[PDB]
Parts: structure tokens; sequence; C-alpha cells
């Protein structure tokens, strides 16, 4: 029904960092995920841009 | 709920909620059954009053 989306730029070990239920410094003081969600993580390698 | 990092708090918390429902199944369920004999015991009573 709905579909929202978090477009943003982190570093590597902050992807790892980041999915429901991840505690740790980028989740808490930076980009927050819920520990029940729904929906999908998606990322890619910006090095040239 | 106050000692554990949130999303482990959650899992065990609701370990614990199902540990404590199942207790609380238990006795009613054992009282249930007694309740029946005593039923049955008070109206033997009522009988021979």
């Amino acid at each position: 029904t709905n579909v929202y989306a978090d477009s943003f730029v982190i570093r590597g070990d902050e992807v790892r960092q980041i999915a429901p239920g991840q505690t740790g410094k980028i989740a808490d003081y930076n980009y927050k995920l819920p520990d029940d969600f729904t929906g999908c993580v998606i990322a890619w390698n910006s090095n040239n841009l | 709920l106050s000692r554990l990092d949130p999303p482990e708090a959650e899992v065990q918390i609701d370990r614990l909620i199902t540990g404590r429902l199942q207790s609380l199944q238990t006795y009613v369920t054992q009282q249930l059954i007694r309740a029946a004999e005593i039923r049955a015991s008070a109206n033997l009573a009522a009988t021979k009053m």
C-alpha cells in the first residue's frame, strides 16, 4: 500500500551495520532501522562517484 | 529489559512471557479439574444435607 525509500551515502563498515535489529554506532547515532522491518536494504560501491 | 541489548532482550522477554503463560494455563487447568471434583463433593454434601 505504501513504499518508503531512504536514499543516503555511507562507508562499507556502515553498510554492514545497517539491518533490522542491528545495533551499533551507525544504527543509534546516524541511520536507524527498527527491530521489526518489512522491506529491502540495497547497496552499491561508489568509488567512482 | 534493563540488562540486555534491546533486540536480545526482546527475544528473551517473549520466551519468559510464554513460560509465565504456560504456568498460568497449567494452574487454571488443574484448578478447573479440581473444581469439578469439589463441585461433585459439594453436590454430594448438598444431597446428604
